[PDB]
């Protein structure tokens, strides 16, 4: 069962009066829900819908597009490292084996006991900072394969 | 409200879209996301037919029939090379994800995919690799669910939702992987969900009532009842 | 090191040293919110949207098109007096930075740019539609807007004259489509960022049924100094037909990628030896992408064109970011361009077919082509995608850029494209009692 | 059920021509001359042989894509398993 919180209710309701519209806040009130918890419950679709007005049908559609909405239980530091043509080009094909390698898992899993998931990412917007990634709001530049186990001891 | 056609000149209503217009003067264009009941969209992008303008430009731009206003000094070729060329490829791309299962499907002889297929005068396969496969969902006693024969026409969403109000039917997904059902399994709370049997190009939506006892639409028996 | 002086470099002229952002006390110091104060109090709307069109600030997020034009397009008259402002802050494309570097470490400049123009565009609202991935610029835009806010720089009557302009940010998650102009209306709606027809255009209908006009971070920072300054002085920074400065930068295994702010005539050879340094000890030049991931490769002969809109359209590519790629010697191109169309391909939407359906085989078609297991008839079905997902095939322009650095890599090392055919073609699998039709 | 009228039947092939999934086929055997005409009509049961007649290995199944107690959704020939719209992955 779900239900949802009072702080991030209020900071729903909080949310829905920055715009002309409710529905507007839709992608705000999954993200909130989605930092206290780290990850969108099934239930938390409904809550948000009878919060804003908008049926669970298109607050599931938002959810379910968007990439960063995680609708899956993942654990704690969702390491997201980036694949695009900058980083392909310095290496981060050597930054993903030597991260699971170490995760002992692969892109789109979380690694036994909820912490560290592995996923990639579009591109960080760092390009000409050697191969990027994000722990969970830390943009880590500069990667090498050599550093990514005292990096990830970090996080607990 | 007059325009040229291949050579020929017609007259329509100019208030209305190319793609309306040629299917009212009898010409065949094919298209999956139109319907004269929810307007037109430009999703499915198989409406293609080559616009000219000058009466001399010999050297047009392939646009879609269902967008175009359709005004008085319009010049466009539904038979275009390359307008042909194009509008087949839109449904081979369409045919490299669907299901092998024609025998199967409750919608044979009645399914417009079929149709535009034929029409486009595609009857070979290049495609190679894997297809992209669908869980299906439990939609409640009256129609089913196969979502391995969706082309993402949004006719679906569109109707259930913009025109009949839905509330519990949409899109979800995105990148070719994009799904159209409801967020969980249950019953369609619509009371005009049965129109989704027609609404959908495809066999992905079709009514349990007839698939118990099926029979091919040829068999069919019809009369004009009320 | 670069001598940045307020004639040349408007925009990274006031950027410290540091490294740290340059909150509201520094900014004015520095002539901060004098372009505002003299558009607010000295001038009037339908003088400042003529003032940008005079300057001929063109746009900086990839398109290209006037600033002054997609102002005036608005519709004139006081029935609509709902009208909205939207930044395109979410900066995704594979290859560009430079929006970062903006309103990270200069929040007042975006601020105060969109304020002169949502002044020149009579709207109440302007909506900073933000990355997600940006931590640290979210977080010293919000402290921007509280600043400008206490200060008397935005709220109902802004120094004086009657104008509200309430700003907002809208940290999005995270899909590379939300960047189309139309799109991220959509998505600032709540809804799936899908892409919308036009016409109608977003100045006649945009955000919520009101007018509304979309421009980049670059675009509107670009503003406060062609106010403040003069429309003159940006008219004349140099001889080029595309006025005032771009920020350009070089990306790849350079010795110094980054980006600086040029006169927007500069030769692709002028960044990558004289700024970004050149090439890297032992590696040797292949290509480029002139602007982000999405514009077509060039080879070596093309880097002595002037970084500009004609010049590098009429060289086949186009000038999109204006942060172009080196690619070295020794990344086979097969695997870029894979690594191209998978990111193309998975960060589209559903809404068209051409992009949704072919962009996958391409991908497909690639990966067969780098594992070796190509065969007849892949690269002539590969440049078949080329010809119909261009401009006015599908419905937006994801495709028709997504398809552009295929055909252009294609054109230029199509041997080591072929090098990957090494299968006989073969699509049936022999049923048994079936004669198979020969050929 | 299934029914051939053999008094009608001209042995065209048309039939198994037209099979999609190889059911139906024509075999080098004559019908015996019935007695009462009502006889020549054939009802499953007498048509069903055991085997698998000319063609050895069609699986018609193994290439549908909709799910029997055999194959799952992502288990034909020449498909790919079934991504959840709730995935993580980009
Ligand atoms: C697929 C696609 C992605 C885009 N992404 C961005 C983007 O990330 N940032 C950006 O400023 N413009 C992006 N654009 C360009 C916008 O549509 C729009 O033209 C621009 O943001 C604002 O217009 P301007 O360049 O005149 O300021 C994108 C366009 C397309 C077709
Ligand atoms: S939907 Fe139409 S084309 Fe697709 S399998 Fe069913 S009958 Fe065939
Ligand atoms: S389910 Fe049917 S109507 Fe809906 S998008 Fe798919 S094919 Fe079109
Ligand atoms: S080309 Fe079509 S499918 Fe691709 S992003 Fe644009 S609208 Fe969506
Ligand atoms: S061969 Fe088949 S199709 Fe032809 S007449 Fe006999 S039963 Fe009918
Ligand atoms: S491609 Fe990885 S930071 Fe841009
Ligand atoms: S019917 Fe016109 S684009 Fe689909
Ligand atoms: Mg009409
Ligand atoms: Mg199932
Ligand atoms: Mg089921
Ligand atoms: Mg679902
Ligand atoms: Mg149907
Ligand atoms: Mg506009």
């Amino acid at each position: 069962a779900f239900e949802l919180s009072a702080a991030e209710r209020e900071a729903i309701e909080h949310e829905m009066h920055h715009y002309e519209d409710p529905r507007a806040a839709s992608i705000e009130a999954l993200k909130i829900v989605q930092k206290q918890r780290g990850w969108v419950p099934d239930g938390a679709i409904h809550a948000i819908a009878d919060v804003l007005g908008i049926p669970a049908s298109d607050v599931e559609g938002v959810a379910t597009f968007y990439s960063q909405i995680f609708r899956q239980p993942v654990g704690r530091h969702v390491i997201r490292y980036c694949d695009s043509v900058v980083c392909h080009i310095n290496g981060y094909q050597g930054i993903q084996a030597a991260l699971e390698k170490k995760l002992n898992i692969k892109p789109g899993q979380t690694t036994f006991d909820g912490r560290f998931t592995l996923l990639p990412t579009c591109c960080l917007g760092n390009c000409d900072k050697g191969p990027n990634m994000m722990i969970d709001e830390d943009t880590h530049a500069h990667l090498t394969p050599e550093a990514i186990p005292e990096l990830l001891e970090r996080y607990k | 409200a007059t325009i040229h056609v291949d050579g020929k000149e017609y007259e329509v209503n100019g208030a209305d879209n190319l793609l309306e217009a040629c299917l009212s003067l009898g010409l065949d264009i094919p298209y999956f996301c139109w319907h004269p009941a929810l307007g037109s969209v430009g999703a499915c992008r198989q409406c293609a037919v080559k616009q000219y303008q000058n009466a001399e430009d010999t050297r047009g731009r392939l646009v879609m029939s269902c967008m175009t206003p359709a005004s008085d000094g319009t010049f466009i070729s539904i038979d275009d090379e390359e307008a042909k060329q194009f509008r087949e490829s839109v449904v081979e791309w369409l045919m490299t994800n669907h299901p092998h299962d024609c025998p199967v499907c409750e919608e044979g002889g009645n399914c417009h995919l079929q149709d535009m297929t034929v029409m486009t005068g595609h009857s070979f396969r290049r495609y190679r690799f894997t297809k992209r496969t669908h869980r299906n969902q439990d939609l409640g006693p009256f129609i089913s669910h196969e979502m391995n024969r969706c082309i993402a026409c949004y006719r679906c969403v569109r109707y259930y939702k913009d025109y009949a109000d839905g509330t519990d039917l949409g899109v979800y997904g995105a990148h070719d992987n994009v799904y159209f059902g409801r967020p969980e399994d249950g019953t369609l709370e619509s009371e005009f969900s049965g129109n989704l049997v027609e609404i959908c190009p495809t066999g992905v939506f079709t009514d349990k009532t007839h698939s118990e006892r099926y029979n091919r639409k040829w068999d069919m028996q019809f009369a004009p009842s009320i | 090191n670069i001598i940045r002086t307020p004639e040349t470099h408007p925009l990274t002229w006031r950027l410290r040293d540091d490294k740290q952002p340059v909150w509201l006390d520094e900014y004015r110091s520095k002539n901060g919110y004098e372009g505002a104060r003299k558009a607010l109090t000295g001038l009037s709307p339908d003088e400042i949207v003529n003032q940008v069109k005079d300057a001929g600030l063109k746009g900086r997020g990839g398109a290209g098109f006037s600033t002054g034009l997609k102002w005036s397009l608005m519709p004139k008259d006081e029935s609509m007096n709902i009208r909205y402002l939207l930044c395109n802050a979410d900066e995704m494309e594979p290859g560009t930075y430079k929006d970062r570097l903006l309103m990270e470490q200069l929040p007042h400049l975006l601020v105060e740019g969109m304020l002169i123009s949502a002044f020149a565009l009579k709207a109440y609202r302007g909506y900073i539609f933000l990355r997600g991935e940006y931590i640290e610029a979210a977080v010293n835009l919000r402290r921007a807007i509280a600043e400008a806010t206490e200060a008397g720089l935005l709220g109902k009557n802004i120094m004086g004259t009657g104008f509200d302009f309430e700003l907002f940010v809208h940290t999005g998650a995270g899909r590379y489509i939300c960047g189309e102009e139309t799109a991220l209306i959509n998505s600032l709606e709540g809804r799936r960022a899908n892409p919308r027809s036009k016409p109608p255009f977003p100045a006649t209908s945009g955000a919520w049924g009101k007018p509304t006009c979309v421009n980049n971070v670059e675009t509107l920072c670009n503003v406060p100094a062609i106010l403040a300054n003069g429309v003159e002085w940006y008219q004349n920074i140099s001889k080029s037909k595309d006025a005032g400065t771009k920020l350009m930068g070089f990306s790849g295994r350079v010795k110094n990628p980054g980006l600086w702010e040029l006169p927007f005539g500069t030769t692709a050879r002028e960044i990558l030896e004289d700024y970004a340094g050149g090439m890297r000890d032992g590696l040797k030049f292949k290509a480029w992408q002139p602007g982000g991931a999405g514009t077509d490769f060039l080879t070596e002969a093309h880097l002595d064109l002037p970084m500009e809109f004609e010049s590098i359209g009429k060289a086949g590519s186009r000038l999109g970011t204006a942060l172009a790629m080196a690619v070295d010697h020794e990344i086979n191109m097969v695997s870029l361009v894979r690594n191209l169309e998978e990111f193309f391909a998975r960060e589209s939407c559903g809404w068209c077919t051409p992009c949704r359906d072919g962009l996958p085989w391409s991908v497909k078609i690639l990966r067969a082509l780098e594992r070796g297991e190509g065969q007849p008839g892949d690269i002539e079905t590969l440049e078949q995608l080329c010809r119909f997902l261009g401009p006015g095939k599908t419905f937006c322009a994801h495709a028709p850029g997504a398809v552009e650095p295929l055909q252009s890599a294609i054109k230029y090392f199509r041997e080591e494209f072929e090098a990957g055919i090494k299968q006989p073609f073969s699509n049936t699998h022999l049923i048994n009692g079936i004669q198979p039709n020969l050929l | 059920f299934f029914r051939i009228n053999f008094s009608r039947c001209i042995f065209c092939g048309l039939c198994e021509e037209a099979c999609p999934t190889t059911a139906i086929q024509l075999t080098p055997d004559f019908e015996m001359g019935e007695y009462k005409r009502q006889d020549l009509v054939y009802e499953k049961e007498d048509l069903l042989i055991s085997g698998p007649g000319k063609y050895p290995e069609y699986n018609f199944y193994r290439m549908a894509g909709m799910a029997i107690d055999g194959k799952d959704k992502g288990e034909a020939e020449n498909e790919a398993k079934p991504i959840d719209v709730k995935s993580l992955l980009p």
